[PDB]
């Protein structure tokens, strides 16, 4: 399974959550931000490692990260 | 201050004062660091020192006519036997080599941890020339004085020799026999284009 | 006393070269597929 | 050049400075080395290995112990054997 | 899960292929395993060592039972300069009668190898005489390999680990190493010199059986005691000296005589005894430089924290450096390949223009094959020395305990360093490959005497300063009123002096505008690699593209598509980028050793003169014109011996082509090709009932990098190693 | 050598100043692919004099940037 | 306060003085681990068992007249055929020092085949332990000087000490040591 991690400096745009084509990611409330939500990365068994969401982040540096672990046939995008 | 080396300029904040032989000379800025000036401090009257008593002993051997002083220690190669003011030494170099390392060794041994001092005074004042230890300054003045003339012209006698290969005191006598005919613009070695 | 016999290539080349291999390989073949308990 | 006297010369030489010159000097660069530490802090045999289990105590009055005799008599020895060496090479034939 | 890899648990839940491949590959990667400690680390580092060591003595012990089983040393040791050596026997059941007609040479009873490794003028040299003295030293290597892995296994146990503290003991690791490893190793070989082989190449047996009843001086350590050394150098071995025989020889056994023994073209042997007797007093005596359990001795600590400039230019200076050397092991093997790398290119250096070993310089073979060798395996070194400093920065470098030291400093001005080794690389390259076009258009337009010529007089002008008397310069030693020339007139000079003009050997070769032109693409060749291991290192840890590159390791795939592509950023990558230019540097580096000494061989010097100043040259009178014999080992009419090295020729080529393949062509392409290879075999009737127990996958984008780059270089190394001998054999011997 | 530095410097100083002379403008980029040729014709001449115009700069200080005004990566 | 090996040095800590002849002499403290120490101590007393059956050997052939010398007697052929000798030798040291080792882990102490410790007579005291040692160890540094004194006079122990007493100045390592080629040479 990868690693994703979602830092403080996120805007709340949601562009990260459209991005990712295998649903990783969603969005939750909060208070650190004038969107008052922040992206959360409840999902990441199912998540392949593609960094699309990574592409989509405006904050710099970004706000969202995916750090390639350990293999698997759901990480590994096998449908066989 | 002593004067100033370059008239018009500013002295270094660096340099002190009352630093005796103080012109304010220091281009590169190397006393910068206190500690480095200190050493340096001691390190020049050191080699003054040593200077004035080279360039007396050069020009002692020559002016009595016992060689100059690049070819003295000739006799330890070609197989004679030393001498002193023409009164023939026993000892050979090997020899020589025993006494001046052990000799030096305890000299400088002793003066090493003394941590720096440079005016000792006491037994290396017999006199009492410096005992007033106010009037001092004069006379600290005139040793780096002529301790700085002296490194200078030992300077000249190796450059000179390496050059021409004659004596100081040879050299003075052919620069007075032909002053413009006679200097290094003529050696053919100090500018190669002349 | 040292000297191999004259027959030892015809021997020893065939089995290092064919016959340990294939040893080898279907000893490293079962370790790696091998399950845990 | 007799080998007696110039080993045994230059040993006593160097044996002399030693103890009565530079025996101030060497100890205090040798204190320097405490500044940083000791090497390790541990129980086991190996690291056992690393301490001074042996304290070479001398009866000298200024500690010149058989350790320091070691070292300033082999640089003795040394020097003794480079002078020896060299003044053979006078008078060598075809060397 | 599975069991294999047992270091790692994520490698072990992997379903597919990568768990097989990525098990080998991080086997030795023992900071990755799982549950590891620093006490282990060092105690699984220690074993593998001594691993290490007893395949070393295993394969020189497999070296010298071949020889003596199956090598003619025997009869080569009578007539070395027209004798081929034989390394070993054949037993190919698919060869024909005229390839086993062919391989059948040098008198042997069937098809052999020609030895190229030297090892026979090496043993030669060194006393051996008989297939006997072989056999001994085989199985007394074959012994020490034994010993020195039930060594591995005793310190592996319980009562015999050593603790974490032993292996960071660094003061007495270094007096052991310089005094005993260094100094006495080298003693030692002074004995076996002054006993053995000195005697030995004046025609006297020394053995194990008589060794003690052999006086090897006729005054027995009456002058060593006595201080009168000279004696020992008194009646050295005359010029007329027949190697291996009592006409003609001396009694001295330490003598400074400086050239070359005139029948053997090789360094004296007394002159190499008293080498390794001067060094190893040095280094004994070196070996009591540093702290102990006695009370005496530097603590290498001190010294470090010492050197700090007064003037603040250096910063903190090397405060901080013990700890940040005596706490990573990536930053000490960085500094033992840096070390040993370019050790590797000085042995190269200074073997195939200082011969040691008796009648070397005539086997032109061996000697083309053991500069290419060393310096192949140089390049290789260099290449890991600055791929384990940059695995340092990643993994073991702590910014704080390093605040304001050299080693930090150097990470504040990346920048600078990385520019100024880019804009050398660029001025090499422009003004290098610039005067090559310059002259190749003028002789193709018929024009060579228009070309761009630089007498290499820097060069020409320190060879002066040996002695070499052709340019005229009249410098230090070619000047015989010179003090540096009277000084030495009668210890080394006579011998050295003659040597180094003596314009057949390779001392000091005569050197033109041909030389200028290859020794500046040399440079070129080095800086560029350098720039891009440098830039591997200083930038491992981070970059304005990837500020935390850090956080991902030394060797990940990249960061993605996003922010323009990030394909091959990592410290990884850089590495894997600059074996290419370093390939590229040590190719350059041996086509100039290797034609420059084919027409040295030939006699015929001035057309590496003339055909070296333009790159039509080296294509056609280099590589196109010593390629006749070697692609002519088998043809429609026949075979010879050289078919093997005209097989392996496009072998090598086969390899070489095969590396693009990984290397052009990356993963996504062959990840969907693979899955119509499974759809495939599901629906296939009769084959379906077999399957697989690993999910086939493509290789990783990182995985073929590594691919390609391996059969690059195999590919690479076979080819101009079949050409390399094939020309240089099959043209002399 | 002498030669080819100072056609060398001229170019390389008279394309510095061009730089430098847009940097002020609204709209620097396109000052670039669509060069001011007037402009360009009036530093051409002016760069014949470059070797006393460069080394002046260097020692007034204005030659380089501040290390401060420079971005760089972390380290 | 026991006597040390050298004046005004208090012994290392690791040595107690139990073992008998503890002099306090380890200027390199091997012996630091009581897992070892035990070890060592019965290595230092075979080796000097060892040593001092060797000397007397050495000494008792000189003596009775036996030839050739110490160092030629492997060369000299006996009734049973060199080649033959070798496996009698493995086997039956073998069997003893396996057995040896056996007792030594189970008691610690020193003994023969089945018996540990093996005092037939029982003379066994602190007394004998210590005497032990010390003839050990002086038999121990009398066999390296054999193996010396053959190699530079080549002659036998008894009789360099012959030569010696003749003619105690002209004779002394400073002759053997420079005139190797005439003794040598004989
Ligand atoms: C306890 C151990 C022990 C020791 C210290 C020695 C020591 C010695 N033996 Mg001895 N041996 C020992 C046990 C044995 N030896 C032999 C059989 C021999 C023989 C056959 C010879 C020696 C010889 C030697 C000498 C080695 C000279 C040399 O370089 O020849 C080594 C030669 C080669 C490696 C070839 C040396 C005095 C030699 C001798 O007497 O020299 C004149 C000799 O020829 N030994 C046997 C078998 C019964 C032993 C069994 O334990
Ligand atoms: C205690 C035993 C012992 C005794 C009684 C003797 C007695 C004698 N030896 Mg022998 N010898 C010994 C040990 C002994 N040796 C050892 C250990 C060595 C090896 C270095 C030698 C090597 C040797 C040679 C090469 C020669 C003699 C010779 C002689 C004779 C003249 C004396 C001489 O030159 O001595 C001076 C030189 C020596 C080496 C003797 C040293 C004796 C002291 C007591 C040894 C102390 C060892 C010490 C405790 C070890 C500490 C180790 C440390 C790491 C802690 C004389 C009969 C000469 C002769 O004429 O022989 C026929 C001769 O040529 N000996
Ligand atoms: C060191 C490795 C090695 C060895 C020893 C051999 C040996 C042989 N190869 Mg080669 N081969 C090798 C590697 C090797 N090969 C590799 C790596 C490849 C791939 C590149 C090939 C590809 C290859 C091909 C394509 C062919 C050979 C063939 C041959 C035969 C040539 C001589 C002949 O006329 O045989 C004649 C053979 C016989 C008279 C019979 C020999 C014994 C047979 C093969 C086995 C008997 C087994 C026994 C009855 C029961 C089991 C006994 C066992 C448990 C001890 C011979 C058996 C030729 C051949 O004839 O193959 C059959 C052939 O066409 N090889
Ligand atoms: C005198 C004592 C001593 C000795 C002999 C050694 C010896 C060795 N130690 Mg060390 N070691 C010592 C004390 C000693 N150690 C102590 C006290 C400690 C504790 C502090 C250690 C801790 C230690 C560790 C932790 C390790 C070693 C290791 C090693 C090995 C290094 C590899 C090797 O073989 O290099 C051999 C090197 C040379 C012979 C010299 C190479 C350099 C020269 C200049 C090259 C050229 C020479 C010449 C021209 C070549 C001719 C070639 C020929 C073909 C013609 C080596 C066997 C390593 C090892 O492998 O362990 C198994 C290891 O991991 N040691
Ligand atoms: C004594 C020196 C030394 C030592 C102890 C190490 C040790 C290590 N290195 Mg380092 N390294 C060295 C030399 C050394 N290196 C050199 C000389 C180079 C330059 C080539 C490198 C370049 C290098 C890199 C780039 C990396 C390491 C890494 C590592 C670590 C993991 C190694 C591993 O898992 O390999 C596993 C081994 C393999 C997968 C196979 C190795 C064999 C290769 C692929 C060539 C095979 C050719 C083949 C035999 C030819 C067949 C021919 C055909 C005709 C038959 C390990 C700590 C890695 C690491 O994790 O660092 C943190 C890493 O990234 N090293
Ligand atoms: C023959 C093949 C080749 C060539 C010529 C180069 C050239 C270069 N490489 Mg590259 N490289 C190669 C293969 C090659 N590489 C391979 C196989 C790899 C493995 C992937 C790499 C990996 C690599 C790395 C990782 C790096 C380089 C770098 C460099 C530069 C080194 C400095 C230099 O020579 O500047 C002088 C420039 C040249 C010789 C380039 C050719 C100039 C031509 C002749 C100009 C012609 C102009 C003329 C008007 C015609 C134009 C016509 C057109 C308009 C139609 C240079 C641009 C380094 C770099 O960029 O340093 C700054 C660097 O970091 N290379
Ligand atoms: C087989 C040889 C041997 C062995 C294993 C021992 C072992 C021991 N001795 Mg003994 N000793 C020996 C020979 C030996 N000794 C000899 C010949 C002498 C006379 C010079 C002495 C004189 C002596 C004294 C005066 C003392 C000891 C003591 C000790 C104990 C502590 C030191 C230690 O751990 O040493 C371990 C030793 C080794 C592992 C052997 C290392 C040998 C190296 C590798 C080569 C040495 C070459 C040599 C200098 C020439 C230990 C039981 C001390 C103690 O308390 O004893 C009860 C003590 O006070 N020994
Ligand atoms: C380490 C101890 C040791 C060893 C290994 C040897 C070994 C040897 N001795 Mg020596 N010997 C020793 C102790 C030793 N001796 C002692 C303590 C003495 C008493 C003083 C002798 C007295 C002695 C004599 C008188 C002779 C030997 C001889 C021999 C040789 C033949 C032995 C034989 O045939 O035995 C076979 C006999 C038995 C196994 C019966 C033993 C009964 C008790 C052999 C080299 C003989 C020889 O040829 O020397 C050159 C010889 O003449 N030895
Ligand atoms: C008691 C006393 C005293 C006395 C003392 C003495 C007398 C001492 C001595 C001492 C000594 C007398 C010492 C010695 C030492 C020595 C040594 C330590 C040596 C070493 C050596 C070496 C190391 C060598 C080496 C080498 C070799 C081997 C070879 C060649 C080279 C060389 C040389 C390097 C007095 C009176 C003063 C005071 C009071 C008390
Ligand atoms: C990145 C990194 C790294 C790496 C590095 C490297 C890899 C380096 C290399 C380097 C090198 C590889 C260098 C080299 C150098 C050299 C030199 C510096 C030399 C010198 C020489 C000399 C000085 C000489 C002289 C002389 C002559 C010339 C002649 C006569 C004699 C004489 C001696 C006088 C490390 C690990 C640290 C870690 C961190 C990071
Ligand atoms: C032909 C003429 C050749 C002349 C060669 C001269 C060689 C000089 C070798 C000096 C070796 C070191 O010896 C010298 O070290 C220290 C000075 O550096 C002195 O020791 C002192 O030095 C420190 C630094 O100044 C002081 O802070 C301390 O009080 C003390 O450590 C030693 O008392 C002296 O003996």
């Amino acid at each position: 399974a990868h690693i994703v991690k979602i830092y403080d400096t996120c805007i709340g745009c949601t562009q990260c959550v459209r991005a990712c084509p295998l649903d990783v990611l969603e969005m939750v409330p909060w208070d650190g931000c004038k969107a008052s939500q922040m992206a959360s990365a409840p999902r990441t068994e199912d998540c392949v490692g593609c960094k699309r969401c990574e592409t989509a982040c405006p904050t710099d540096f970004l706000s969202v990260r995916v750090y390639l672990g350990s293999e698997s046939t759901r990480s590994m995008g096998l449908s066989y | 201050k002593a004067g100033n080396w370059l008239p018009g300029s500013d002295a270094p904040a660096w340099l002190p004062d009352d630093l005796p032989g103080n012109y304010g000379f220091d281009p590169l800025s190397l006393g910068k660091e206190p500690a480095s000036l200190k050493r340096f401090t001691e390190s020049e009257v050191i080699h003054g020192r040593w200077a004035m008593l080279g360039v007396a002993g050069s020009l002692a051997v020559e002016l009595l006519g016992y060689g100059n002083w690049y070819d003295a220690p000739l006799w330890a190669v070609n197989g004679g036997k030393a001498t002193w003011f023409g009164i023939e030494v026993p000892f050979d170099l090997n020899a020589l080599l025993a006494f001046e390392f052990v000799a030096m060794a305890a000299a400088e041994g002793q003066r090493g941890d003394a941590g720096g001092v440079v005016y000792p005074g006491g037994a290396f004042d017999p006199l009492g020339f410096a005992k007033d230890s106010s009037k001092s300054g004069e006379l600290k003045l005139k040793e780096i004085k002529n301790g700085r003339l002296a490194m200078v012209a030992f300077l000249g006698f190796v450059a000179q020799h390496a050059a021409t290969g004659k004596g100081p005191i040879a050299a003075l006598g052919e620069h007075l026999a032909n002053p413009w005919g006679a200097n290094f613009a003529t050696n053919g070695i100090s500018v190669p284009f002349f | 006393p040292f000297v191999p016999p004259s027959w030892a290539p015809s021997v020893f080349v065939p089995l290092t070269g064919l016959v340990l291999p294939a040893i080898a390989m279907a000893t490293l073949f079962v370790y790696i597929e091998k399950e845990a308990p | 050049l007799d080998p007696q006297i110039v080993i045994s010369g230059s040993t006593a030489a160097f044996l002399a400075i030693g103890r009565f010159v530079f025996l101030g000097y060497q100890r205090r660069e040798a204190n320097f080395d405490s500044t940083v530490g000791p090497k390790t802090t541990g129980a086991t045999y190996f690291d056992d290995l690393q301490k001074n289990s042996t304290i070479f105590a001398t009866n000298d009055p200024a500690g010149f112990n058989i350790i320091d005799v070691a070292g300033w008599g082999a640089l003795g020895h040394a020097v003794g054997f480079a002078v020896l060496a060299i003044n053979s090479l006078q008078g060598a034939n075809l060397s | 899960t599975k069991l294999f890899p047992k270091f790692s648990q994520g490698l072990a839940q992997d379903p597919t292929t990568r768990r097989i491949w990525y098990g080998l590959a991080m086997a030795h990667d023992f900071e990755s395993h799982d549950g590891m400690t620093e006490e282990n680390l060092y105690q699984k580092i220690f074993a593998s060592h001594f691993g290490q060591l007893s395949i070393i003595f295993l394969w020189t012990s497999g070296n010298l039972f071949h020889v003596a089983w199956q090598g003619n040393f025997e009869q080569w040791v009578t007539d070395p300069v027209h004798i081929r050596p034989i390394a070993h026997a054949i037993w190919d059941p698919h060869f024909g009668q005229p390839a086993v007609e062919a391989f059948t040479r040098g008198g042997a009873s069937g098809p052999v190898n020609i030895s190229t490794s030297g090892v026979y003028q090496w043993w030669y040299t060194i006393g051996m005489r008989t297939n006997q003295d072989l056999y001994v030293g085989s199985v007394f290597l074959a012994l020490v390999s034994a010993i020195f892995l039930f060594a591995g296994w005793l310190h592996l146990q319980p009562n015999f680990q050593p603790s974490l503290s032993w292996f960071k003991d660094a003061e007495s690791r270094l007096n052991h190493h310089l005094s005993g490893l260094f100094g006495v190793s080298s003693l030692a070989w002074t004995g076996h010199l002054v006993h053995v082989a000195i005697p030995e190449s004046r025609g006297q047996h020394v053995g194990w059986d008589n060794f003690l009843s052999v006086l090897p001086h006729p005054q027995g350590l009456t002058p060593f005691f006595t201080g009168n050394w000279a004696a020992y150098a008194q009646s050295p071995d005359t010029a007329s000296h027949v190697f291996g025989t009592a006409q003609g020889s001396g009694q001295a056994i330490l003598t400074f005589l400086g050239g070359f023994h005139p029948q053997t073209q090789s360094l004296w042997l007394t002159d190499m005894a008293h080498h390794h007797l001067a060094i190893a007093v040095i280094f004994i005596v070196a070996g009591h430089m540093y702290r102990t359990n006695f009370g005496i001795g530097h603590r290498m600590q001190a010294i470090l924290e010492a050197h700090t400039p007064p003037s603040g230019s250096l910063g903190a200076g090397h405060k901080g450096l013990f700890d940040t050397v005596n706490n990573s092991l990536h930053f000490q093997l960085g500094l033992a390949l840096a070390s040993v790398g370019t050790i590797t290119s000085l042995v190269a250096q200074h073997m195939y223009s200082l011969p040691p070993y008796a009648f070397q310089a005539i086997d032109f073979t061996t000697q083309a094959a053991l500069y290419t060798h060393h310096q192949y395996i140089a390049g290789f070194i260099m290449c890991g020395a600055f791929a384990h400093g940059a695995i340092f920065f990643i993994r073991d470098y702590d910014p704080e305990q390093n605040k304001g030291n050299v080693l930090a400093r150097m990470l504040d001005h990346k920048e600078a360093l990385i520019s100024h080794l880019s804009w050398v690389s660029l001025f090499l390259g422009f003004h290098t490959l610039g005067l090559y076009v310059h002259n190749d258009v003028m002789q193709a337009f018929g024009t060579p005497e228009k070309q761009i010529l630089i007498e290499p007089v820097f060069a020409q002008w320190i060879q002066a300063a040996h002695g070499k008397a052709l340019y005229g310069f009249d410098f230090l030693l070619s000047s015989k009123t010179s003090a540096a020339f009277a000084n030495g007139q009668s210890l080394w000079l006579p011998g050295w002096l003659d040597a180094i003009n003596n314009n057949q050997n390779s001392l000091f070769l005569t050197i033109g505008p041909g030389d200028f032109l290859v020794h500046h693409a040399i440079a070129l060749g080095l800086h560029t690699t350098t720039l891009i291991l440098v830039k591997g290192a200083l930038d491992a840890r981070g970059s304005k593209l990837m500020p935390d590159k850090k956080d991902f390791g030394y060797s990940f795939p990249c960061d993605g598509p996003g922010r323009g592509g990030t394909c091959d950023i990592s410290a990884y990558d850089a590495f894997y980028l600059a074996v290419f230019w370093m390939l590229n540097t040590i190719g350059w580096v041996t086509f100039y050793w290797h034609w420059k000494h084919l027409t040295l061989w030939q006699g015929n010097v001035a057309q590496f003169d003339e055909s070296s100043t333009y790159l039509m040259g080296w294509l056609r009178d280099y590589l196109w014109l010593n390629s006749s014999q070697l692609i002519n080992g088998y043809n429609p009419f026949g075979m010879n011996s050289l078919s093997v090295w005209a097989w392996t020729f496009l072998f090598g080529h086969l390899i070489y082509a095969t590396g693009f393949m990984f290397l052009i062509s990356w993963r996504g392409y062959w990840q969907e090709l693979i899955e119509t290879l499974v759809w495939a075999h599901e629906k296939t009737p009769l084959a379906n009932l077999v399957y697989w127990k690993d999910k086939p996958v493509a290789l990783s984008i990182v995985q073929a990098r590594l691919v390609g780059l391996a059969h690059f270089s195999v590919g690479y190394i076979f080819t101009y190693a079949a050409f390399l001998i094939a020309s240089t054999s099959g043209r002399f011997g | 050598t002498f030669g080819f530095l100072y056609v060398a410097g001229y170019i390389g100083y008279v394309g510095r100043q061009y730089l430098i002379a847009v940097k002020g403008e609204a709209k620097p980029t396109d000052k670039e692919i669509i060069i001011d040729v007037p402009l360009a014709t009036k530093l051409a001449w002016q760069g014949a004099g470059w070797p006393l115009a460069a080394v002046q700069e260097l020692q007034r200080g204005t030659l380089l940037e501040k290390e401060e005004n420079i971005t760089v990566s972390p380290r | 306060a026991r006597p040390t090996w050298l004046p005004g040095l208090n012994p290392p800590a690791h040595l107690k003085g139990a073992l008998a002849g503890d002099n306090g002499f380890d200027p390199l403290g091997l012996g630091q681990d009581e897992g070892r120490l035990k070890w060592y101590a019965e290595a230092e007393k075979t080796n000097g068992r060892w040593a001092m059956m060797a000397v007397a050997g050495i000494l008792g052939q000189e003596l009775l007249g036996v030839t050739p010398a110490w160092w030629e007697a492997g060369a000299k052929e006996y009734d049973i055929p060199a080649q033959a000798l070798t496996p009698i030798e493995f086997i039956v040291m073998g069997f003893l020092e396996i057995k040896r080792y056996q007792g030594f882990k189970q008691t610690g102490t020193s003994g023969f085949i089945n018996s540990f410790p093996f005092d037939p007579a029982g003379m066994n005291s602190p007394s004998m332990a210590t005497k032990e040692v010390k003839n050990g160890r002086l038999a121990m540094v009398a066999f390296i000087g054999f193996c010396v004194q053959a190699l530079a006079t080549r002659t036998q122990p008894i009789e360099g000490l012959t030569a010696h007493l003749a003619d105690p100045f002209g004779k002394n390592i400073t002759y053997y040591l420079t005139h190797l080629p005439e003794t040598l040479g004989s």
